[PDB]
């Protein structure tokens, strides 16, 4: 059920926020200025 | 870089910051575009 | 400026026992992190 984690200081586009996930295919890491949702999840 | 970076009217391609909130931790970067609190009264979006 | 990741998968509240976590990935990021959140699959 737990697929990954979200890291950052403000968790928006102002700063660069760490994003780690593990989908059904492979582990992907991106370091971007994601504009994260208030309630992010996977379905 | 005078040969490669020199404009007669002033090379504005490079930007430098003066009024930061505080001394930054080594090996960290800030991309904030907000107006710095340069006094006592809160800025609240007001510059000058 | 590092993001070390240590992992350990053990077949099985927290069990009473010992298990050393082997390092997995050294991730060269060099940014500030002060807060986090986990993600689930629904």
């Amino acid at each position: 059920i737990i697929r990954g984690w979200i890291f950052g200081t403000t968790l928006d586009s102002k700063t660069q926020s760490l994003l780690i996930v593990n989908n059904a295919t492979n582990v992907v890491i991106k370091v971007c200025e994601f504009q994260f949702c208030n309630d992010p999840f996977l379905d | 870089s005078n040969k490669l970076d020199s404009k007669v009217s002033g090379n504005y391609n490079y930007l430098y910051r003066l009024f930061r909130k505080s001394n930054l931790k080594p090996f960290e970067r800030d991309i904030s575009t907000e107006i710095y609190q340069a006094g006592n009264k809160p800025c609240n979006g007001v510059a000058g | 400026g590092y993001f070390k990741i240590y992992s350990k998968h053990t077949p099985i509240d927290l069990p009473q026992g010992f298990s050393a976590l082997e390092p997995l990935v050294d991730l060269p990021i060099g940014i500030n992190i002060t807060r986090f959140q986990t993600l689930l699959a629904l």
